[PDB]
This record gives C-alpha cells, sequence and structure tokens, in this order.
C-alpha cells in the first residue's frame, strides 16, 4: 500500500514501472524480487477539492445535471493525467474513484 | 483584474467595435485557448455595435475551426455583425439575457469617388458579401433563406423570445441554479 | 489605492456614465465577486448621471441574475439609468445617503436622417424601450404603472425620503451605528 | 510621492475642482481612513475653488456619516462648495491661515434649450438646491439664516478673522 | 498576452497597414526567429489591407533571404501589397481560410507640385515599379506574365477557390477535425 | 532620476508657472518633508515666473506655518509672485545666483462681464490683493512701504546686488 | 522585444527620418557599443527617406571618429542623407538589399521673411552645405565630383546593382544558401 | 538605456531646445553629479539650435558653480545660446567635431501689446541682455569685445576651424586613431 501518493516527489514512482509491468526490483546489491504474487494499492485524493463547489464561473442557463460522482471523476481523471506521466498510467490496472 | 480572471477561465469577452485590432486579438485568443486544452468549452460574451465585415468573416473562421465547443453569450446588444457572430456558436450552447436585443439588416457600405467600371465592381462584390451573410444567416438558423431576405432588407429588432423563436439562440438565462448536488 | 481595498470588501463603483465600457467592467467584476464567494453580499454604490439603455439592460440583467444579495446605495445623486440600477437592488437593501436626489424621466434619443421606414422602425424601437423601461420602474416599486407613466412624462426629481414614499427605497441611513 | 505618504499620516487634499471623479476618490478616501483606524482624525484640506453642488452633497453626507472627527484646515482659498465643506467640520477642529479667501455665493447654472415646462423644472430645482445650502450655512454655522439668505444675493468675500466671526471656523492658526 | 505565446510558437500576426514601422518590426522578428532556430518552420499570418510598395519590398526580400520555410496564412482580406506577401511563402505551405479575399491592383501614387522634368522622373519610377509588380506576381504564381498585367489593369478580387486556381495560395483550410 | 534624489536630500524645486495644481504639489512636498523630519532644514529654488495670488498666498502661510526654516535660492529669474516667495523665506539664507533678475509689479487682473455690483466688488477685492501685496514684500524687506508703493506701479527689475541692496536676499553665491 | 537582442548582438535600426531626436540616439547607441566592445563590429542598417543636414554631419562625423568598423545595410530605401549613410561605412562592407533603391539629390531648404544681407547669409550657408555634401560624396565614391555634381542637380534613382556600379555599396544581398 | 549608461559615466547630453524643463533638468542632474562625486570631471555635450536668455544665464551660472571642470563637447550645430554654453566650459577642454557649426547672433525677442513705458522698460532690457551677452562672449573668448559687438550685430557661422581660431573651443577632434 501507498498511502498519499500524491504528496511524494514525481519521480519515486517511476521505480515502480518494472514493478506494474515485469513485476521485480532490482536492489543496489544485484539481486532480483519479484513482486508477481502481491497486490498493489496507492490512495490519493487528487482532484476532490471542488466537491463543496455550487457553479463555475459564467453565466449558464439550467444548470449541470450531472451528480457529484461524475464531475468528481471527471476531475480525478484530468488531474491523474495532469500528475503523472502516460506510461505510469498506462500500466495501472485499475483506477477506482470513492463516492 | 476581473479580465484575466474570465480569460483564465476559458472566456473570452467581446465588448468592443469590430474592427481589425478586435478580429485580431479575438483571432489569438480563441488559438491559445484551444492549445491550452482542446477539449474545454470557450465562452464568447457578446456586447459589441457590430463592426466591419471581413473582421466579423475572419472571427466567423476561426470560431468554426478550433476544435473545442464555442458558447456563445449575447450581452446587452447585437447589432450588425455581431448577432451571426452569436448564431455561429456551437449548436443549443447559444444563450442570451433575458433584456437583450439582437439586430439583424442588410450591410451598409460606401466607397470613394472613381469611374463607372470601379464603381461596378465595387457593387458586385457589395452584392457578394451580402449574397454571403444571407447564406451564412440561414445556415445557422432556423428559418428559411427566403425569409431571411426578406427580413434583412431592413433594420429588424427581435427580442430573446423573439430571438428563441428565430432560431439565432436555443435558451434564455433567468437566475443563478445550483447543481443537483445528489452524490 | 483606495479602489482595490473596496474590491476587497466587495463593493463596486458606478460614478461615470453609464456606456459599454464601464457596464462590461462592472458585470465582470460582479461574476469575479459572485465566483470568489456566493453568498456574502455585493454592495453597488451609484453615483452616476446615467446612460445608455442597453447598457442599463446589461447591468439589470447581470445583477438579478446573481446569487448574491446586491445591496445598492444611492451616492450624491441616481438620474435616468442610475435610478433603475438604484431601485433593482434587493427588497430591503436598497438605501440612499439623507441629502440625495433621485432623477426618472422618459428615454431621450437622436435618429440620423433616413427613409420614413427606417424612422417608424426607429420609433417603434423607442416605444418598446420605453414601455420596457416602465415597466421595470413598476416591478421594482410599489407606486402603480399608470401613476409612473403620467409621472416620466417629463422630469421627476425626488428626495431620499420622496423616494422612500414612491418605492423605490427601503430606509435611509444616516450615521454609522 | 508625498501624497500616499501624508494619505498614511491620515491627509486628504482637495486641491482640484470639487467634481464627480474627485469627489469619488475623496469619498473613497475617506472610508479607507475610517476602516483603517475608526477612533483617530481625519484631516482634510481644502484648496479647491469650488465645484458641483452633487460632488458638495456627496462629500458632506460622507463626512457627517463616520465616526472619525473631521478636522478640516483651508489654504489660500474656499469658494461655493469648499466654504460649506470647511464649515461642516466636526466643532473646534475648523481652523484656517492667516491670509486665506473664503468666498460665499448663491449658485450659477445654466441649461440648453428647453420647453417651458422644462425650464420651470429645472428653476425649481436650482431654487430647492440654494434653500439647501443655505439651510447646511445655517446649521453649520453661527449668524442666524436670515443674515446668510441676505448675504449669498451677491458674492462676498471673507478673510480668516471675518469667518471667525460669521461662525464658519474655530480659531485662526498662523505658526506652530 | 496571447502574442508573445504566438512569438513563441514562431508566428508573426500582420494585421496593419505595411509601413515603415511595421515593416521594420516584422524584420527584426524574422531575424529573431532565424537566429534562434534556423532550420524550422515560420508561420506568417496576413490580415491587412496593403501599404507602401518600398516596405513590401524589405518585406519580401527579408522573407527571401532567410533560409527556414515561412508559411503564410491568410485570415481576413489580403489587398494589394498584402497578396504579394502572401504569395510570397514556401510552395505548398500557402493557406487561406474558407471565406477570404484576395485583392490585386496595379500600384496608385501621389506627387507634389513640380516642374516637368521631376514628373517624369516620377513616371518612370512608377512604370518601374509597377513592372517589378507584375514580375514579382508572375515569379509566385501560374499565370502567364500577360494575363498578369490584364488582371492587375483593374482592382481584381478573388475567393479562397479563385485564388486558389489563380495560383496564390495552396490549400483552403476548412476546419480542425475534418483534416 | 535627479528630482528623486535631490528631493531625497532636502531639495524642492518651484520651475513652472505658480498655479493651483503646482501650488498643491509643492504643498504635499512640504508637508512630506515636514513630517519626515520636522527640525531640519527645506531648500526651495525658485526658476519660474509669476502666478495666480491666491496660490501666493497659500504657499506663503504653507512656508509661515511649518516649524523647520526655508531656504530660498533663486536662479535665472523671479517674477511676481516668485519674488515674494524669494523674499518670504528665513531671514539670513535667501540668495540668489550672480545673474539672476528679480522682477515686481502690481498685480494684474481680468474679469469676465457682470454687473456693475460684481465688478465693484471684484474691484475692492484686487485692492486688497495689492494692499496685501505691498504688505507682504515690506514685512520681509527693509525698503520703505511707500517707496515700494511707488515702485510697484510699474515693472521693476533688479540684478543680483541690486536685490541685495534693496532687501529681498541675504547673500550673492558666487562659489562655494 | 526583438530590438533589444538585436542591440544585444550590435544592431542599430535606421527606420525614421533624419532629425535631432534620431541623431542623438544614435549617438548614445554607437558610443555606448564601442565601449562595451572596442574589437567587434557595428551593423547599421537603414531604412530612411532622409532628413536634416546637420544630423547628418554630425551621425558622419560619430561614424568616422568610432574606431571599430561599421557595416552599413540598406534594407528598403535609402534617398539623399540616407544615401551619405551608406556610403560612410566601412569600405568592402556596405550592402544593398536585391529589391532596394538609392535616391540621391541636391539638399532643399526654405527661409523664413527677412532682409536682403540675411538671405544672402543663408544663400552661402546653403552653398556651402551643397559643396560640403558633395564632397563628402566624392570621398566615399568612385566617381568624379564632377559627375556627382552635375548628376546630384536633380533627383536620381539607383537599384542595387546601379549602386553596386556607382561606388555606393560593396555586395548585393542574394540568399542564404 | 544607452542615456543612462552615459550618465552613469558623468555625462550630461543635452540636444534639445533650451527652455525652463531643459533648464531644471541641467540643474537637477548637475547638482546630483556634483554630490556623488564633487572630484571628477563632467562632460556636457551640446546639439542644440538655439535658447532664451533666463535659461541660458541660470546653466551657465550653475556649471561655473560647480567643482568639477565642465567639458564642453559640440556635435552637428550650436547656434546662438548654445554657443555660449560651448564657450564657457573650462579652459582647454572645448571639443568640437570636424564638421560642426557655431552661430552667433544678437538675441531676438518680442514684446505684447502695451503702453510707450512698459515697451521703454523691456527695450532697456533687452539692451541689457544684449550687453551682458557681449561681456559673456568677451570673458570666455580670445577676441576683443569690439569685435564681437560688432559682429554679433548680424548673423554669422563658423566651422571647427574657424571655432578654433574664434577661440571658442580649444581642440578640434579628428578620428579615434
Amino acid at each position: 500500500l501507498f498511502d498519499a501518493v500524491e504528496k511524494a516527489h514525481p519521480d519515486i514512482f517511476n521505480s515502480l514501472l518494472q514493478i506494474l509491468e515485469d513485476g521485480r526490483l532490482t536492489d543496489s546489491q544485484g539481486r532480483v524480487v519479484d513482486f508477481k504474487n502481491t497486490v498493489i494499492i496507492m490512495t490519493t485524493n487528487l482532484g476532490t477539492r471542488d466537491i463543496s463547489k455550487g457553479f463555475n464561473l459564467g453565466f449558464a442557463a439550467q444548470g449541470d445535471t450531472k451528480s457529484n460522482y461524475e464531475r468528481m471523476k471527471n476531475k480525478v481523471s484530468d488531474e491523474l493525467k495532469q500528475h503523472f506521466r502516460p506510461e505510469f498510467l498506462n500500466r495501472v490496472d485499475d483506477v477506482v474513484v470513492f463516492p | 483584474d476581473p479580465y484575466a480572471k474570465l480569460f483564465e477561465e476559458r472566456v473570452i469577452f467581446l465588448g468592443v467595435q469590430i474592427d481589425d485590432a478586435s478580429a485580431n486579438d479575438v483571432m489569438a485568443q480563441l488559438l491559445c485557448l484551444e492549445s491550452m486544452d482542446p477539449d474545454r468549452d470557450i465562452s464568447v460574451y457578446i456586447n459589441s455595435p457590430g463592426g466591419s465585415f471581413t473582421a466579423l468573416t475572419a472571427i466567423y473562421d476561426t470560431m468554426q475551426y478550433v476544435k473545442p465547443d464555442v458558447q456563445t453569450v449575447c450581452m446587452g446588444q447585437a447589432a450588425a455583425a455581431a448577432a451571426v457572430l452569436l448564431a455561429a456558436g456551437t449548436p443549443g450552447k447559444r444563450m442570451a439575457l433575458p433584456n437583450a436585443r439582437v439586430l439583424i439588416h442588410q450591410p451598409y457600405s460606401e466607397t470613394g469617388r472613381g469611374q463607372v467600371s470601379d464603381l461596378e465592381i465595387a457593387a458586385n462584390e457589395i452584392l457578394r458579401m451580402r449574397s454571403q451573410l444571407e447564406d451564412m444567416l440561414a445556415k445557422h438558423s432556423t428559418t428559411p433563406v427566403e425569409k431571411i431576405r426578406e427580413d434583412i432588407e431592413r433594420d429588424k429588432i427581435l427580442t430573446a423570445e423573439d430571438a428563441l423563436s428565430y432560431g439565432l439562440i436555443d435558451q434564455v438565462i433567468s437566475t443563478r441554479k445550483m447543481d443537483n448536488s445528489s452524490l
């Protein structure tokens, strides 16, 4: 488990690539340790700063029919694409948004 | 600076007479906004008393060229060329203030002194521009082209609901509405 | 400068005549103020000698649209367009300085040389403008609409107490509490 | 610039004509100075050759509204609107320089071509403005309203001692 | 500042009358763009109604001398010298918006009071300018020079398709979704 | 910005025709310099012709009001109100350049068309300004008052040594 | 701005008419460029239509005094004094664009109302300025002084190749291969 | 900007019509230069076509007032009021360009409508001004005052070598070898 992934430097996770694609990691002594039987979870709250928001700037007729879940899902997707490299997000099996 | 805050939220604001400098600024801003994000919509607020025709044409082409949808808000008045820009927004996202008017009329122009051949060429050009304006107004509206030709003979003023019935706009805003907020 | 601070505590000055640029700036500031805090009221100070009708309608619409309540203060004078802007505030929050004048009159306009058809179209347009103005005045006041029709035939100047009794001002401020 | 500095020593100049823009600037400055410290006095320096009546009214109401005392100093001249603004200060704080002139006269107005009814309305309005001006001059001075009304029929110029005898100022300052 | 961002991507706007100051600014921008990167494309956008001939020649010579390819895009109108500048871009990289107009005509000029010899010299100079104009137009077009002379006798206005068939531009770009 | 440096040290220039705007500018500058330090001295340089008399009285009051001493240096010329300002400094430190000139004359006035009574009030007022003029000229000089009356009837131009003999200045600066 | 960069690599534009302000600015930039580096070249690009004779002489004297070699490039045109500055550069480093022109003619001037003696003094100065002009032209050109005197009687326009044959420039730019 | 760099090196550059504003600017710059260093010399560049008389006297007095030697360098032209300032610099440091010219003549002035006494006072003052100007010319030159009086009656024009012969300047710059 990697808790609060967004609060680390955006380079440590460069070391997770070979973990998420090859299931292995080499220490400084040259020994290979496999990760093929582990379950990797990374928790974050990116893109959730605007849950208590009513409307956007500018005039608009009617209103957003989408619930908070859809708007927050779109915001999370945008922030995830903004924060992480495409090759890192291409290796993650599932991205789950918590309502 | 409220204008900078509006721009950061992807709102392009047009409140001056449409000329070459204003058209260049609008096109530059539209290109920059498209480059920043080719997915988020761009909002254009119209409070202009018409303007030149070439600048109108350039702005219209730039609006039709960019990838993101364009949301046009009539705000005050749209006298001669601003009405076309209001009608040139993405269908379904063209709205207007309640107490606003939209005016439409055929273009007005004048030429300097010259020989008869030059005046004939100028008249041909002006007729071509008028036909182009009628085509653009017919494409982005509901009424048939013949109705447009009959209507733009003289100054025609339409209210918000009159414009909605005409098809230039799609919605009339009344008051700020909160989101559903249903989790 | 004091202007930036007055903006910081959500106060907008309208001290010049109502034109396109001034209305545009006022409505941009209104939108920004609504965005920053959609619950705290926005204070608008009226010190303008009227202006164009289209800018009047734009400011009125953008002031009725915003969620926060609008708190309008008449300051010095409020003539024609400024009178409507002052009277368009949230009920119970439209107040004026003790000594002040509110001037109301029917719109005045000039039409260029043209054929008869254009002139009668312009006459219809100005009649529609007058009708819209009197309807807007009637909506935001307790005075009957026909009384407004006969009153706006000529210049009508009202003091703070006259405006209070007319239905345009809710109360008059005298000293800080 | 010395203007901003004297602003934080809470001194406000009125050295230009009293019009809408200067009135709004002065009103905003007064509001900000009250906001910064609602207990210390605010100094208003007057060097203006009069101005419009609406600006007079707005500045007068703004000065009368706030708690902090309006300490009014007059240099050079204070004519028409400036005289009323100087006399509108808190009692005991209205002082002027030795050889300074204060001019008082009835309002002067000009209107364009119009019908009889419009001219009658304008005349009524200007008479009301003159009556209000006399009312403020009476309530902010010691001279009875009748003599003030008789005096503003023609332009009257008063020195610092003459102003003190009239009742507009409290004391004359020459050197600290 | 949108113009600064545009210049950061090697884009130059020409939407003002072609005079000495605008020509100097355009040439300085071209030299800076060449210096920063000598082998990458430079985009020039034309929305001008025309201008003086000397500034036109200066801008044309600067564009020809600078080695990276120049892509000229017409947005609104391109009249007189603007048409020549639009046609002076790299072949295959000259574009116009779907609704645009290109105006071409022979030069017009004014001279002051003077003796007959000075007037004759000025007439020779203006005829030389016109001949240079047909030479420049024919060099960058697919139209015979005699037809060029016949066409530019009076005001000739061409749409996007008319300009494309006439050889001034190379493509009419409709939208972005439809490549 | 040499002006900023000179204002930083102690220096204030008066090299523009005297009017309300320049008057208020010098007011702000003098008040700021007094606020920054009330124990030093202020140097005022005059290279301007005359101007409005109300501004002259106002700035005379301002110099006579603040506690710091005011030094006057005259270069180029000092005409009309400028001469009075030069002579209005603290005694002992009023100086001029060798080629400087001092011009003095009776005040010039120009009023608009009006009724007889308004013109009469204006004439009395301008006589009052004239009387203030010789009073100011005499109280700061060693010349008899009636001599000033008869001298200011027409244009009177004096050199540096002539001004020193008149009593308007104290020293003539040749070189430090 | 591009101008600041080109000044960083030692470039001076002359795109306005020749007068006191432009000449004074040229003085300032030339002196500063010499002070910063007296070894590298200084480039002057001219697009001027002419100007006063006093600024002509002052700028010519400044260019001659400044010991680093000065390159001159005629970009759009060079008329009257601009041609003189074009010829006043370091020999072997005077350039002109292909579609450029150079205009040369005798000076034009006017005098105010006055007595005969003052007019004679002014005419003598005018003749002296003209003589200095053809002397300065013959100094930096390969043509005989009599030919210059006869040619500058009226206006004369030369192309880049004509200017090269006349001796005004040294190289005619073609392109950057 | 090059002008700031020139000022940092203790150079005051003057190429404008002498008036009150220019005189006050020169006052401020000279006083600041003296304050920052009262020992190192100050160079003043003259490119003006003339000026007023009171400003001339003021600037002459303040330039003679300062401790540092005031070098004067003339470019292009120095006429009437500029010649006095050019010749009033410190001895041995009055410098001219090869083609610079100096114009000298008596002061020229006008007076308004007025009574005969006022015109007589003005005429006496003008005669005094001319006498002061000729005294200043004699003081700072090697020419007898009678020759100056008989010469400044009408416009006279001197080149660099003629200015050196007249004693107004000291040496003529040719080039930096």
